[PDB]
């Protein structure tokens, strides 16, 4: 998160921790008891990585009460993502067991009325991904507050060059951004959960490069199809 | 506003050839360039973007270089669909600018033109214009100076030419200088020449007409 | 298939408005900034401005803010401009092409603003002089508006046949010449006649070309 500051501990508790061989890899957000929606690219490369969920968190290595950490027990990217493109970057996670819900944490509701967000909404983006311009990456969570770009301004060939679908949304990327380590993570407005962060090989804080995110309301059918 | 200097206007080249195509932005406009091409009648064809990238369906012939002012545009091996105009286009800053152009034609041998002088029509003198026609036929390349002088008299103004396109076959032009004067003024003189002045020809060939002939 | 469909050729006198219109098929309209350029006869390329779709938006070019207006009906997915309190300079070809993704651009719209009126032309000859190889024409004076098409003998002399393109003079008419060359021994034996067919005054001449 570039041009955030530390979030107040465990004040979201749908934050999950993608992780990868014990280390963070990507964000996430408990959508259900036992599911946890993030990005499907996170995997692409992973290879026989050990998956596992971080629930319950604020510092990644300190000791937490609420800290849980939950193998996984089957993968679900969405069958159309392919590594080539940056559509259909969504991925559910089933726990092992059901998560022990408590004020750290809870599953978040998410969007399911298929209308875009109004532009220069402030929306909120968590997560444990690079906080500088120098690539590193923070212990404890980051969060940031960004508005909301619309779709034909980030169509313009300055910035993504016609990438952003009808499926997709941008918030604006000057000085405050979403980097690399949050993907997957949530984007929320309104308190509700209305995307999930794709920002891959994208460099980050960069104005002339918005930041994607994925819009949950479009794959409502799918979530509700790997959930049943 | 930001200038895109395209050089050079006009280029000569032979099919199988590699082309540069080059642009010049007044100030950084990082890689935010384009390239189009557009041929006579036609619709412009985007080719490049992002200064590097290829549009899907352009051959890899085709290629863009460049970050920052200076842009260049390649053609590697000059195929007959590629005689065009190619224009690069800055989509950085407002407004988006584009560059002066660069035609592309196909180089050949030094032909002279066959030179004709035309005399005006007795229908056309019936009413008061009369219309001189000093026509150059099939010549390469395009730089020809037609200076009229009417009774050892040198013309300005009252004449206007016309050059056809690059042909399809022997690749050669035509123009076609007409010089127009009222009836009053024409039966003032006698002589009216052209002094055509092209590469091709060793000394300046001038064609006459005497009115009454 | 992705096509963006401009309006028909306009021919405007030089104190009106005229509002080409441009609709989009094969991909979300609001998606995308529409732009548009202008091209006047044997010039290069300008930017004029554009549009979003979704709010309304414009960015213009300075020269063209004043008279120039962008509209956008997101109900039939159409992007309008509407140049008004036109002039002769603002003769030229107007196109709208998608700002995003592939490089789509309209066929284009000619806008022709003059205060001359629809004429067909007068054919003149240009008579050979006659050594081994002669040159003879047709001068096409005084034609409003564009095109004029030019044949000899009713398409049987195809060869050594060069029409020139059309040149506008202080009159504000267009004016051709079609030349044709052909052996000197020739003449007198075979007789030639150039067709010339102005369209939209509906005029057709068929000239004879004699020493």
């Amino acid at each position: 998160i570039l041009g955030g500051r530390e979030a107040e501990a465990h004040a979201r508790p749908y934050m999950a921790s993608v992780q990868l061989n014990g280390a963070h890899l990507c964000g996430g957000v408990l959508v259900a008891e036992q599911w946890v929606l993030s990005a499907a690219h996170c995997l692409e490369d992973a290879a026989d990585g050990k998956v596992q969920v971080l629930l319950g968190a604020h510092s990644l290595s300190q000791p937490e009460p609420s800290k849980r950490l939950y193998d996984v027990l089957r993968a679900v990217p969405h069958p159309d993502s392919q590594p080539d493109t940056i559509d259909h970057d969504l991925l559910l996670l089933q726990l092992s067991e059901k998560a022990t819900l408590g004020p750290a944490v809870r599953p978040l509701p998410w969007q399911r009325v298929d209308r875009d967000v109004a532009p220069g909404t402030l929306c909120d983006v968590a997560g444990w991904g690079i906080v500088n311009h120098a690539g590193r990456r923070p212990d404890s969570l980051q969060h940031v507050l960004l508005p909301v770009l619309d779709r034909a301004t980030c169509n313009r060939r300055t910035h993504h060059d016609g990438a952003i679908t009808e499926r997709l949304m941008c918030a604006e990327s000057n000085r405050r951004d979403s980097c690399k380590g949050d993907s997957g993570g949530p984007l929320v407005c309104g308190g509700v959960l209305e995307g999930v962060v794709t920002s891959g090989s994208r460099v980050c804080g960069n104005r002339k490069k918005p930041g994607i995110y994925t819009r949950v309301a479009s794959y409502a059918a799918w979530i509700d199809s790997v959930l049943a | 506003d930001i200038q895109m200097t395209q050089s050079p206007s006009s280029l000569s080249a032979s099919v199988g050839d590699r082309v540069t195509i080059t642009c010049k932005a007044s100030q950084n406009v990082d890689t935010d360039v384009a390239w189009f091409q557009q041929k006579p009648g036609k619709a412009p064809k985007g080719l490049i973007y992002s200064a590097s990238s290829r549009y899907s369906g352009v051959p890899s012939r085709f290629s863009g270089s460049g970050s920052g002012t200076d842009f260049t545009l390649t053609i590697s091996s000059l195929q007959p669909e590629d005689f065009a105009t190619y224009y690069c286009q800055q989509y950085n800053n407002y407004p988006l600018t584009f560059g002066q152009g660069t035609k592309v034609e196909i180089k050949r041998t030094v032909a002279a033109p066959s030179v004709f002088i035309f005399p005006p029509s007795d229908e056309q003198l019936k009413s008061g214009t009369a219309s001189v026609v000093c026509l150059l036929n099939n010549f390469y390349p395009r730089e020809a100076k037609v200076q009229w002088k009417v009774d050892n008299a040198l013309q300005s103004g009252n004449s206007q030419e016309s050059v056809t396109e690059q042909d399809s076959k022997d690749s050669t032009y035509s123009l076609s200088s007409t010089l127009t004067l009222s009836k009053a003024d024409y039966e003032k003189h006698k002589v009216y020449a052209c002094e055509v002045t092209h590469q091709g020809l060793s000394s300046p060939v001038t064609k006459s007409f005497n009115r009454g002939e | 298939e992705v096509q963006l469909v401009q309006s028909g050729a306009e021919v405007k006198k030089p104190g009106a408005s005229v509002k080409v219109s441009c609709k989009a098929s094969g991909y979300t309209f609001t998606s995308y900034y529409m732009y548009w350029v202008r091209q006047a006869p044997g010039q290069g390329l300008e930017w004029i401005g554009e549009i979003n779709p979704t709010s309304g938006g414009t960015n213009f070019n300075e020269k063209f803010k004043s008279r120039a207006t962008l509209t956008v009906d997101t109900s039939t997915s159409t992007a309008y401009l509407e140049l008004s309190s036109l002039r002769s300079e603002d003769t030229a070809v107007y196109y709208c092409a998608r700002e995003g993704g592939f490089a789509y651009w309209g066929q284009g719209t000619l806008v022709t603003v003059s205060s001359a009126s629809t004429k067909g032309p007068s054919v003149f000859p240009l008579a050979p002089s006659s050594g081994g190889t002669a040159a003879l024409g047709c001068l096409v004076k005084d034609y409003f508006p564009e095109p004029v098409t030019v044949s000899w003998n009713s398409g049987a002399l195809t060869s050594g046949v060069h029409t020139f393109p059309a040149v506008l003079q202080s009159s504000g008419l267009y004016s051709l010449s079609s030349v044709v060359t052909v052996p000197s021994s020739s003449l007198g034996t075979q007789t030639y006649i150039c067709n010339v067919n102005h369209k939209p005054s509906n005029t057709k001449v068929d000239k004879k070309v004699e020493p």
